[PDB]
């Protein structure tokens, strides 16, 4: 992980399959092209996948990804 | 008062014959528990047959006669008898009554008589209608099973009918360890049995509780890949029915093995006893050997 | 047969607890039709579904004639 | 009117350098296989029982049944070796890298290593070496045990490293002035078959505990009148909430105890001594004994 | 009293369960309370039905009290 001064480490997803990286940036895609209609519909995510941390702290990054995009 | 005396004498009030004053002189250096600690106690207080009783709870026995101070046989004489408890800590010379192998280097326990078979019971030594009776000292391996099958056998007498518990008896009374048989006097169920196995069914399921989800499921998950003879022979015992963990949390789970260890102590004493004797160098006739941690 | 197959998974092992607060006049035979009736599982095969059926029959009547008392 | 001791003689012949270099370790606790009066250097020290495949817990049990002896005097050719009385003191070297205080249950266990130390230097013929058991503090050593138990449990899956990061945790034991790195038992992924054995060991028991324990608490419960055995039927109904022969029900009973007697060699844990007085910089301290 | 009168029993199950669970300021005390409250049952005869709801009604009554401590 970055330690200089100045470079804040962006918002980034852990270990992640590209299938589900870059298709879950295109519902982040519509709160910037129709705010009005906001779900969480995707849940795709398995536990099977990694460990404890590493996939439950992916479904908090969606909200922490989604409550700014909504602001 | 003067505290309880090392030294005990123990004098006959009824006549001995001849032939029986050299059955005590075989019996020097021998456990001889006693209960009063007088100074000056009585024959009929002597030896375990004052706790004899028609119900002869084996059980019963294993239990009253651990109460017992234990005392060496010494300086057989004249109609005089002086039996002496060791300090504990300090080595002295024990002759074993029973017919069992010492070993080297093994710790041993009292334990109430199981009767050979034939129980020719030798002179056996009585008067006035009373005869001695001296608890086998044992192994520990002869030791703690004894227990267990005493247990065991409470459990199957459970929930079954009571033909079915004369087939486990029979199997489970005889007792082949150590070359020589054995066999347990009436191993009647009793309520000294009924806290024994309280206590052992309080630690059954405590332990259940305890155990980790790693550590029951741990036995099933090897047999995906190693395979061994101690492997296979215990599957069996078990029900029929890669991978993450759940999850691992090394301070939760330093603290559940912490406490799991308590409820086997609690579990394991009640086969386990005071150990007496932690033998040496055992004397080649096998008919005595010197012994430690006395007491 | 599976939704009703589910009530009667329900009301299969709720006979059992019964079994243990009553009291019988031979407490070993009892269990021998009760460790069956604990031991019921569903196997995706349904050929057996019939077999099934049947030792939970075994454990059904010939229990509920103990608290009857007829022979 | 000299206080008896064991004699002892090492074969190969000594240096001066080797004699005066066993002279800074008088006190010691040296075990003995068994109490004869005579006794070869080879039978000193867990070294004639030092194996690979073997794990520690056999050198665990083993060492219990070893006669620990003090060397009271050392000199030429023969070696005096003073085994304790119960009840005395006794002066005894802080081989053991925790320092001591007062009071503390001390109790024996084998030595152990985390690669090189800054100082591996002992006595040495050829081939054969001394080693010198540990004399920890009581609370230290049952989170020895607890530690080494649980390493052994994550064995079957080394391939995830997020169960490393947790055996990296177990590995150094932090006692104050203390930094130790506990050795993985584990040694290129295969266990040994100790370490195999002693992790059989205990959950056949929790297995076993899993199941049998359904019957024999029915009947037992109504008996009771203390009403502690009627709730522990509950966890053990809501221990299912996750997802046969009369002979069979004798022989399962009977691997649940003789496993535990088994087991009992990693449960309880005899206390050897019991300091006193403590001598300045820790190098060693007086305690008097106790079996 | 149909399946109405069946499900007392469905009820009362739980409460007799979870007497074991809490703990209370006694034991022997509350000990008859549990164990008189697990002998509740329904007479074959109808009019006698009531007398077993007139005092297992009232045993557990005052076991809610005791958690509360209630006079």
């Amino acid at each position: 992980l970055v330690t200089a001064i100045g470079q804040t480490e962006p918002i980034a997803f852990v270990h992640l399959k590209d299938t589900e990286v870059q298709r879950i940036e295109e519902n982040l895609e519509g709160v910037r092209r129709n705010m009005f209609c906001v779900k969480p519909l995707d849940l795709n995510l398995d536990r099977h996948a990694n460990t404890a941390l590493v996939n439950a702290v992916n479904k908090l990054v969606y909200t922490g990804r989604l409550i700014m995009n909504v602001r | 008062m003067a505290a309880m005396e090392a030294n005990i004498f123990c004098t006959f009030d009824h006549k001995l014959s001849i032939a029986d004053v050299g059955k005590l002189t075989k019996l020097v250096a021998a456990v001889v528990p006693i209960p009063q600690r007088l100074h000056l106690i009585k024959h009929y207080q002597l030896g375990l047959h004052q706790f004899v009783d028609h119900t002869r709870g084996y059980v019963r026995l294993r239990g009253l006669l651990r109460n017992m101070t234990l005392t060496l046989m010494r300086r057989v004489e004249g109609n005089q008898i002086l039996l002496h408890v060791p300090t504990h800590g300090l080595l002295y010379t024990v002759l074993n009554t029973g017919p069992v192998t010492w070993e080297k280097g093994d710790a041993l326990c009292v334990l109430p008589p199981l009767f050979h078979g034939p129980l020719a019971r030798e002179n056996l030594l009585t008067l006035g209608q009373w005869e001695l009776v001296l608890p086998w000292i044992v192994p520990m391996p002869l030791a703690l099973e004894i227990n267990q099958r005493l247990l065991i056998m409470g459990l199957f007498s459970l929930d079954r009918s009571y033909e079915e518990v004369k087939a486990a008896v029979q199997q489970l009374q005889t007792i082949t360890f150590r070359d020589a048989t054995f066999t347990i006097p009436d191993p009647v169920i009793d309520q000294h049995l009924l806290i024994d196995m309280k206590t052992a069914c309080l630690s059954m399921s405590m332990v259940a509780n305890l155990a980790s989800e790693l550590t029951m499921t741990y036995v099933r998950k090897l047999a995906l890949e190693d395979s061994s003879m101690l492997l296979v022979k215990c599957q069996e015992l078990l029900m029929r029915l890669p991978a993450r963990p759940q999850h691992v949390s090394p301070d939760d789970e330093i603290a559940r093995l912490s406490a799991l260890f308590v409820m086997l102590r609690q579990l394991d004493d009640l086969i386990r006893e005071q150990v007496v004797f932690t033998v040496c160098d055992v004397s080649p006739d096998n008919k005595s050997a010197t012994c430690i941690f006395k007491g | 047969l599976s939704s009703v197959l589910e009530e009667f998974e329900v009301r299969c092992v709720a006979v059992a607890r019964r079994g243990y607060t009553y009291p019988f006049g031979d407490r070993g035979k009892a269990r021998d039709h009760l460790a069956v009736l604990d031991r019921t599982e569903f196997d995706t095969d349904v050929r057996h579904d019939a077999e099934i059926v049947e030792r939970a029959l075994v454990s059904a009547v010939i229990l509920a004639k103990m608290s009857v008392r007829e022979t």
